[PDB]
C-alpha cells in the first residue's frame, strides 16, 4: 500500500529539526580564494511549516558542530583541516512580528 | 516550561454528553492556534478538531463534525472541547497539544469510555 | 566528538534524502484554497558532487499519494489523497 | 553496470614500493574524478587520495603525502596509485572507487601489507 495518513503527514511536516545538507559558500561567504571539498555537509536545521499565517518556523535551542573538511587553494596546496557549523537542536513556530 | 493539564474524561452512555477542559501555561497561548487528537485502543492517531488563535476558525473531522464543539478562553489560557452523542466508535484517549508531534506530557491525556 | 572526513565526504554525496516542500511549489494554480500541512515530506535529490561540471539530478521517479486537508476560506474544508513526485535514486551526471 | 577492478597490492618490507591498479567501466571514465580508500583492521575507513577528471589535479591525505603518486589514463580507462616508502601504519586493504558509499563491488579491494 502506498498512502499516507493525514496524521503522519502532519506530525512529519510540523516545524522541527531535521537533516539538512548545505553549502559552505552560504555558511562563510568570505572565502573567495578558497574551494572546500565537500563543498556540502550535513546538518540539522529548522525545516517545516506552521499552522498559521502568523508563525514561522525558528530554532529556540543551538548547538555547534566540528567537521573534518579540507580547503583548497588554487594551485598553492591544500589541506584537510577543521571547521565548526551551526546546527539547531530545537524549533518552535514563534509569531513573526 | 510548557504545561497543557486536562480533565473531565471518564465513563458515559450512548447519546451522552462530555466537556473536557486543557490547562494552558509556559507560553503565548493566545498566538497559537490548538488542537484535539484521539488514540482508540489497538489503533493509530486521529485528528479531532483545531481552532484558529483568535477563535474565529474552527475545523473537524469527518467523523465528530456537527457532534463536537472546539471553543477557547484565550483570557483564562484553556481549551475546550464539547462532546455531544457520543457513540461506541468516540471511545479513545483524548490528548490536547499546540505542537502535533510533542504529546504524552503529564496533563494532556485523559480517557473516555462510552458504556454499554 | 567530531565527525570524521570519510563519514562526511560519505554522507554529504548526492543521495535520496527527506525533504520537507510546499505544496504551493508543485501546484502553483491553486490561489483559491489553502493546504494543511502546507509542506510535505518527500524523498529529493540532495547533496553534492564531486566535481563542477557534475550535477547532482534524478535518475528514477516515482509518485507517492497523501492525505491533505483542503481549506477554502469560510466554506468548510475536506481531506483528500494528492499525489506527489519523489526520487527513489539519484546520480552525478556531466552538466553539458 | 558499474565494475571497479583492483590489482597490485601484497606483501613488502618497510621502505618498500608497490603500484596499484585499479580498471573501471560501465560509465564515462573521463567525466568523473576517482580516488582511493583504505581500511585498516578493527579501524574505520579512510581516505587516502584524489584525481580530477582532466588529470592535471591531485589531492592527498596528510598522513601518506609526499610518498602516494595517483594517475590515470583516460584512454585505457585505469586509475593508479604509486605507494613508495611504505610503513607499518600503511597496512590496510586499499579500495579504488568512483563515489564513496560504494565499496560493495567485486575485486575492488586489495590488501596491501608491510612486514
Amino acid at each position: 500500500h502506498e498512502v499516507v495518513k493525514f496524521m503522519d503527514v502532519y506530525q512529519r511536516s510540523y516545524c522541527h529539526p531535521i537533516e539538512t545538507l548545505v553549502d559552505i559558500f552560504q555558511e562563510y561567504p568570505d572565502e573567495i580564494e578558497y574551494i572546500f571539498k565537500p563543498s556540502c555537509v550535513p546538518l540539522m536545521r529548522c525545516g517545516g511549516c506552521c499552522n498559521d499565517e502568523g508563525l514561522e518556523c525558528v530554532p529556540t535551542e543551538e548547538s555547534n558542530i566540528t567537521m573534518q573538511i579540507m580547503r583548497i587553494k588554487p594551485h598553492q596546496g591544500q589541506h584537510i583541516g577543521e571547521m565548526s557549523f551551526l546546527q539547531h537542536n530545537k524549533c518552535e513556530c514563534r509569531p513573526k512580528k | 516550561e510548557v504545561q497543557l493539564l486536562v480533565s473531565g474524561g471518564g465513563l458515559v452512555q450512548p447519546g451522552g454528553s462530555l466537556r473536557l477542559s486543557c490547562a494552558a501555561s509556559g507560553f503565548t497561548f493566545k498566538a497559537y492556534p490548538m488542537m484535539w487528537v484521539r488514540q482508540a485502543p489497538g489503533k493509530g492517531l486521529e485528528w479531532v478538531s483545531e481552532i484558529s488563535p483568535s477563535g474565529s476558525y474552527t475545523y473537524y473531522a469527518d467523523s465528530v463534525k456537527g457532534r463536537f464543539t472546539i471553543s477557547r478562553d484565550n483570557s483564562k489560557n484553556t481549551l475546550y472541547l464539547q462532546m455531544n452523542s457520543l457513540r461506541a466508535e468516540d471511545t479513545a484517549v483524548y490528548y490536547c497539544a499546540k505542537d502535533p508531534r510533542k504529546l504524552d506530557y503529564w496533563g494532556q491525556g485523559t480517557l473516555v469510555t462510552v458504556s454499554s
